[PDB]
């Protein structure tokens, strides 16, 4: 890798130096360096990982989104040719994370934590890609979507507080995953409404280091059961 | 509005 | 070039699409293949043109201000290293411009229109060199971007109206350079304010399709007169 | 605030 040289501090250090500067490919290049010197990630390190490819990937579904908007709008060949061009890109950078997960970050050892948030982070991209799949592929890319989510819920349920941020995130993203991909809109009010009210029973869990994280994720729970009813 | 997922935060 | 297989017009139609998902690195491969089919490009080309390497170069600028702010605060490599990795690419996104400018727009013939704008684009792109450049390259871009943009204010005062867009932003970025690179506060401000004072007295020969544009650029140029009294 | 150049339009 072109990181191959690179100090693993002096990657860490860059990467936070690229999220001051909005610089999430640079920051995301940075990340994947310092996953490759094959050593754990602190909580913080996953945050920087997290936000580096999501921003990069958001950037590109968004964009994605927009084509597919304007090439369903209009049924020449460049919307479809553009739309492929992009598609193929997000496919390239979901590919590069979920291959992080598999050769370094999921692990049968350490915190619950982690190990919860690397399969919600497979959950995610692979939903990522489900969102641009189509047939003899997107029931695959369903099914290992569904798969990842459903390990890293069970360990939550487990071994988490019903108030800690990554079960809850987790949670919210799995009945995202419900309601727009797996179209079970059941499901999804299902499952956010109960991960909702768990979280208010027993909403003395709330960590002194993460409730602002926490009770955003509650409220946005509340506007997918407000939007899905 | 679509549904909304886990945000980026810090 | 990875477009010269693609149509001119396709690629004209791509850039637009790119434009519309904010892509604006494709928005911007898409114009460098256009204008190398050898063509002169319209005024709505040229907009693209513009619109495309200015989001480019934008984000780069900004990316480099944050990093060189947070080096000067610490006066270990990784702050100096980073800064001149961003800087290195924006050298290069500024010499693909002034290439393009050099191989393929900037010609002795066509518009007033056309020939102040990419004088003005040339002074413009130097100026973004001269805001990271040091020492024996440093007085050598000024000169290189004052060059350009005298050569595009004859041009405009000779050919266009005082309210034209292209002549009012040549004379606002020219002011600029004035105040930020050449470290004249004088002439920034005795440019800006003839600027708008001619451009009031002669006020009407606002254009029917561009006025919104020259009322804008007006407001800036008594924006920098506040700032700058 | 620094100085405000031409703004990207359309
Ligand atoms: C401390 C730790 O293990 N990592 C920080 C993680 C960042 C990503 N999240 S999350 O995607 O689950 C999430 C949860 C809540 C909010 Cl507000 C944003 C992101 C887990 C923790
Ligand atoms: C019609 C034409 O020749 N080109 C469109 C150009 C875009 C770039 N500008 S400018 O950079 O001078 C400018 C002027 C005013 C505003 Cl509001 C934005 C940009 C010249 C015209
Ligand atoms: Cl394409
Ligand atoms: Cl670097
Ligand atoms: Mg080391
Ligand atoms: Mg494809
Ligand atoms: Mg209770
Ligand atoms: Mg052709
Ligand atoms: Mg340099
Ligand atoms: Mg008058």
């Amino acid at each position: 890798g072109a990181m191959g040289s690179m100090e693993r501090a002096s990657l860490i250090q860059k990467a936070k130096l690229a999220e001051q500067a909005e610089r999430y490919e640079d920051m995301a290049a940075f990340m994947k360096g310092a996953v490759e010197k094959g050593e754990e990630l602190s909580c913080e390190e996953r945050n920087l990982l997290s936000v580096a490819y999501k921003n990069v990937v958001g950037g590109q579904r968004a964009a994605w989104r927009v084509l597919s908007s304007i090439e369903q709008k209009s049924n020449g060949p460049e919307v479809r040719e553009y739309r492929e061009k992009v598609e193929t890109e997000l496919q390239g950078v979901c590919d590069t994370v979920l291959g992080l997960l598999d050769s370094h970050l999921i692990k049968e050892a350490g915190d619950a934590e982690s190990r919860v948030f690397y399969l919600k982070m497979k959950g995610d991209y692979y939903r990522y890609l489900a969102e641009v799949a189509t047939g003899d592929d997107k029931k695959r890319i369903i099914d290992s979507a569904r798969s990842a989510y459903q390990e890293a819920m069970d360990i939550s349920k487990k071994e988490m507080p019903p108030t800690n941020p990554i079960r809850l995130g987790l949670a919210l993203n799995f009945s995202v995953f419900h309601y727009e991909i797996a179209n079970s809109p059941e499901e999804a009010i299902s499952l956010a409404k109960t991960t909702f009210d768990e979280a208010m029973a027993d909403l003395h869990t709330l960590s002194e280091d993460s409730y602002k994280d926490s009770t955003l994720i509650m409220q946005l729970l509340r506007d997918n059961l407000t939007l899905w009813t | 509005q679509r549904s909304t997922s886990t945000p980026n935060v810090h």
